């Protein structure tokens, strides 16, 4: 019925590190959401798009300390089929609405310094607000899906999960498929070749010093590889496992052996809600200076 | 009756509403610029303030030309401070001491040390002919453009002598050396030379909005 | 010859220096150390007039103290209910550098100029059913600087061209012109009885006009600078001017002298704006500091800050009953303090 | 009341010395980047050298670098403009005008003929 | 003969303006200090307004 799976530091490390991030993002999401609220009170469209990240980013770090909880106690859920149902679902979809607000934050970035006098439609708080209403919509509908489902599923050796039946099943396979892809590439995709647009105009400028271009690449590199950081082993471990559960679904030693690393990923992923932060607003001049005013 | 005439009032705030959003749009499609001395250039860019307007790659400009006002200009250069950038023709053949004072105080200026400045240095056809026989300013007013010698980094502009580019270069550089000196990210001081060829300082003018305005969305998108 | 009339002109300039100085039997200081001070005035926005598009460059009140007008770059001439938020009307103008705007004393009628070099008063109150502009005055040689109504069919208006200017709205021509400047005249204020009024320019000078005969009966000297403001007190006897040098000053016409110097040591920038209160009080001032300063006038303290503006403060004004002051600042917000 | 009263100079041999100073009583003399210009007869006012509010960041025009040099004196309230080896281009009435405000480097209007602080009195007949 | 006309408009001015009935700076300055004790009472910028009454 269950896979045996078994780890030697996931009831250690995974619950230090949400620990972590739930004492540290938490006071600097809040921060990034009062710049935010400073930035559009002043008719930015881009503090819109961080309000956005700054919110899904603190329910995210609401949702974590029932998933500290669960992975503490061997991958065991003791709070009921309802509350699984939804704080297990507000911690996932919630990296992926993350990365959409981010992929939104370099489109308009891109579009505001690759073609300034262009696109001025686009660049209100009223196209803001439209496009961050309907991505949350969306983002909410293409993942609900799980909803649909039942999710409980128990073991012969003393598991219960939440989500992800380690078994693991044919809906969920294909729905992990959609989100590796879709939820995280594309829109990260879409985060390079903004950056890049970005940087090729920084460098086409004539205002525009050599120290402060390289202050802006080294910022833009930072913004792209952040998040491939904290986002590719999970990602990688997830196609792997779903890739093996289509070929074999009765196979069951590698999911034993990658239990541990999917564990030690999903910690990994939860560091970007504590990096989008202190690197979208708090290292910028304006904004930490508009924060000590605070 | 107070509510009657309290729907009234919300009505008409309804209308002015609409009617200044529509505003806003058009106001912030639109950029501004000052002209600061030529009527050669209002001829080729398309009462007390004189309005022109153009139109270049579908962007709206707004050029404003300061007519019939006094030649203290202590006060009313406050007001184009939000202005995209000045336009400062340079007539540079005294005039050229008082015009590198003006564009001192342009610059020094605490309104204008956020306004960007484009330079254009006028009369560069008949620079060639001061320097080639003129011995005028730039060979006395300006001594050290002796002992000042051409820059490596110098655009060619072929058929004139080498003395001709240097004095060119020489008081491009004058006007540089207070461009340089207190400038930063805010404003920089763009040098042209003007070419009575074609009109093509439309397009000069243009990309050098286009600069300044990406160097504010890098400010305000905080990508700096 | 010349030299007989400079040599002339000093001595006379010896005599009045004379004059004031035996007119000044006590400083205003050693007869006012004696008062209460006013306290840490501290007034909260009441009211954020938000809507413009660019700075407002100037801003005037109504008689009723309800309704007000106010000036932007953008070319907005936009009437204000200050009570209820209001934007009764919004004017298109058709030149966007206004730089003063005025109020008629009995409504129906509002007026802006500003580098056209011309006058523009326009009907609200009209049959017809949309504010239009009613008539178009020209005549200034240099920019308009501070226009204000006295009655109907007559206006005050201050240029840059050094001059001073009375109007017929009706007939749309000059009654009387006022010279006598070699500056930049920026300021105008109407006394209470629409009689005289005083003229601040950039030579550091202010002068008291007579609007009827039109003659420049006194003139006022102290200032280092260029004169930005200009306001009388709330009785016709005495007004106040601030300057580039980063001070505020108070004079006397029946005194033709100094009064009270407001400058502070860390104030290093000019006064911008200057308008008193219903009891005259209190000097409000606005700075490049991006603030306004609520100067006692009787004793020459910052007692109060009116902080809250982004960019620097451009206009101000207080209601006829005293009831709120109005703060028009380069950020393109319009405030409302009480 | 702004005063820059001047102290006449006279008559200079072709290259002499005059080294004339003047007078201010209305401003506070240290405030103010002040700078010279003169009239030459038949042309418009013509700038000739600046310096700082307190010291250094001296500037000249040509025709007056190397002979002529400044002295700010707080202390007399006065501007020397120590001037010697005098050629043709000289005779002019000489303003020692000032900034228009304090606290600044900027010097917007100096050389307009309608400027407020400007003076009169130096004439320096060659 | 600009110059000269100019000198004397300066000096009629002048003297039309030094003969100008002037009184003591203390008697100017307590018919200011008497005006705003007057009005004290009557002005919402310095005196407190009630909240009731206030308009804003």
């Amino acid at each position: 019925e269950g896979c045996h799976v078994d780890s030697r530091v996931d009831h250690l490390f995974p619950p230090s590190l949400y620990i972590f991030v739930i004492g540290v993002g938490l006071p600097t999401n809040c921060l990034a959401l009062w710049a935010a609220y400073r930035q559009v009170q002043q008719r930015n469209e881009l503090g819109v798009y961080l309000m956005n990240l700054s919110i899904a980013d603190l329910l995210y770090i609401c949702t974590l300390p029932l998933w500290v909880d669960y992975f503490l106690h061997h991958d065991n859920w003791i709070h009921g089929p309802g509350s699984c149902k939804l704080f297990g679902f507000i911690f996932y979809t919630n990296i992926y609405i993350s990365i959409a607000f981010l992929c939104c934050i370099s489109v308009d970035r891109y579009l505001a310094v690759a073609h300034p006098l262009r696109f001025a439609r686009l660049r209100r708080v009223k196209t803001a607000v439209a496009v961050s209403s309907v991505v949350w919509a969306t983002e909410l509908g293409a993942n609900s899906a799980p909803l649909f489902h039942d999710e409980l599923f128990r073991d012969r050796y003393n598991h219960t999960f939440c989500f992800e039946k380690f078994p693991m099943e044919g809906w969920v396979a294909w729905m992990n498929l959609y989100r590796v892809f879709v939820g995280f590439l594309f829109p990260w995709a879409l985060m390079l070749l903004s950056y890049r647009g970005i940087l090729r105009a920084v460098r086409g400028s004539v205002s525009t010093e050599r120290q402060e271009k390289a202050k802006i690449k080294r910022l833009a590199l930072s913004l792209i590889a952040i998040v491939l950081v904290c986002f590719a082993p999970y990602h990688v471990l997830l196609l792997s496992r779903s890739a093996i559960y289509l070929g074999r679904p009765w196979d069951c030693g590698f999911e034993e052996r990658v239990f541990s690393a999917y564990h030690s990923s999903l910690a990994f992923t939860s560091l970007n809600c504590v990096a989008d932060p202190i690197l979208y607003c708090l290292v910028n001049e304006g904004a930490r200076s508009d924060v000590a005013k605070a | 009756d107070q509510r009657n005439e309290e729907k009234a009032q919300r009505e008409a705030n309804k209308k002015i509403e609409k009617q200044l959003q529509k505003d806003k749009q058009v106001y912030r499609a639109t950029h501004r610029l000052l002209l600061l001395g030529k009527n050669t250039i209002v001829k080729q860019m398309r009462s007390g303030i004189f309005e022109t307007k153009f139109q270049v790659d579908k962007v709206n400009f707004h050029m404003f030309d300061v007519g019939a006002q006094r030649d203290e200009r202590r006060k009313w250069i406050q007001c184009f401070n939000d202005v995209t950038a000045i336009i400062f023709v340079v007539a540079s053949s005294n005039r050229l001491q008082a015009a590198l004072k003006l564009f001192d105080s342009i610059w020094n200026n605490k309104w204008l040390r956020d306004t960007s400045v484009i330079l254009f240095l006028n009369k560069q056809d008949l620079l060639a002919e001061k320097v080639l026989a003129g011995k005028s300013k730039i060979e006395d007013y300006f001594p050290e453009f002796a002992r000042y010698t051409t820059p490596e980094d110098a655009t060619p502009e072929p058929g004139e002598d080498p003395r001709v580019t240097r004095a060119k270069y020489f008081i491009r550089d004058e006007f540089l050396r207070i461009s340089t000196a207190s400038g930063d990210g805010r404003h920089y001081c763009y040098p042209h030379f003007t070419c009575a060829v074609d009109t093509e300082n439309i397009r000069r003018v243009f990309n050098d909005c286009r600069d300044i305005i990406q160097r504010m969305h890098l400010r305000q998108y905080e990508l700096l | 010859e010349l030299d007989q009339l400079r040599q002339e002109a000093e001595q006379l300039k010896n005599q009045i220096r004379d004059a004031r100085k035996a007119c000044a039997d006590a400083t205003l200081s050693q007869i006012t150390n004696n008062i209460d001070p006013v306290g840490r005035i501290q007034m909260r926005t009441r009211r954020t007039l938000r809507g413009h598009l660019a700075k407002i460059y100037a801003m005037h009140w109504g008689t009723d103290s309800r309704l007000l007008v106010s000036a932007s770059q953008d070319g907005k001439l936009i009437i204000w209910d200050s009570y209820t938020t209001n934007k009764v009307h919004a004017i298109p103008l058709r030149s966007s550098w206004v730089m003063t705007c005025a109020y008629a004393p009995s409504g129906n009628y509002v007026a802006c100029g500003g580098l056209d070099n011309i006058c523009s008063i326009y009907n609200l109150k009209t049959r017809e059913g949309n504010v239009r502009v009613s008539r178009e005055l020209a005549g200034h040689t240099g920019y308009l600087s501070c226009c204000r109504f006295l009655d109907d069919n007559q206006i005050v208006t201050s240029s840059g061209d050094t001059t001073c200017a009375l109007w017929d709205i009706e007939t749309g021509q000059q009654t009387t012109t006022f010279t006598g400047h070699t500056g930049d005249v920026m300021s105008l204020s109407l006394a209470p009885d629409t009689r005289l009024f005083v003229s601040g320019a950039c030579d550091a000078s202010a002068k008291l006009w007579d609007v009827r005969e039109g003659m420049c009966r006194q003139t006022f000297t102290g200032h280092e600078s260029d004169i930005n403001a200009i306001c009388f007190f709330p009785n016709g006897n005495a007004f106040a001017t601030g300057s580039d040098d980063a001070t505020c000053r108070l004079f006397d016409l029946r005194a033709d002298q100094e009064l009270m110097t407001y400058s502070h040591d860390n104030i290093i920038c000019g006064i911008t704006s200057v308008s008193f209160s219903k009891s005259g009080r209190l000097l409000l001032a606005g700075y490049d500091d991006f603030n306004c300063n609520v100067w006692d006038a009787l004793k020459a303290d910052r007692a109060g800050v009116l902080a809250g503006h982004d960019n620097r403060v451009s206009c101000l004004g207080v209601t006829d009953d005293g009831m709120a002051v109005a703060t028009g600042s380069w950020d393109s917000f319009l405030k409302i303090w009480n | 009341q702004v005063q820059l009263q001047e102290s006449g100079g006279g008559l200079v041999q072709p290259g002499g010395s005059l080294r004339l100073s003047c007078a201010a009583s209305g401003f506070t003399f240290s405030n103010y980047k002040m700078n010279w210009v003169r009239q030459a007869p038949g042309k418009g006012l013509e700038w000739v050298s600046d310096i700082s509010q307190s010291g250094a960041s001296i500037s000249y025009t040509g025709s007056v670098k190397g002979r002529f040099t400044i002295s700010r004196d707080n202390a007399k309230n006065t501007l020397y403009l120590q001037m010697n080896s005098l050629k043709p281009e000289d005779t002019a009435v000489y303003y020692c005008a000032r900034c228009p405000a304090p606290f600044t480097r900027d010097c917007f209007d100096v050389t307009s003929t309608t400027y407020a602080y400007r003076g009169q009195g130096t004439q320096v007949t060659v | 003969t600009a110059s000269i006309a100019q000198a004397r408009k300066l000096v009629e001015q002048l003297k039309m303006e030094a003969n100008i009935d002037r009184i003591k700076v203390s008697k100017a300055a307590a018919d200011l200090m008497a005006y705003c004790e007057a009005h004290a009472k009557e002005d919402p910028l310095l005196t407190p307004v009630p909240a009731s009454e206030n308009p804003f």
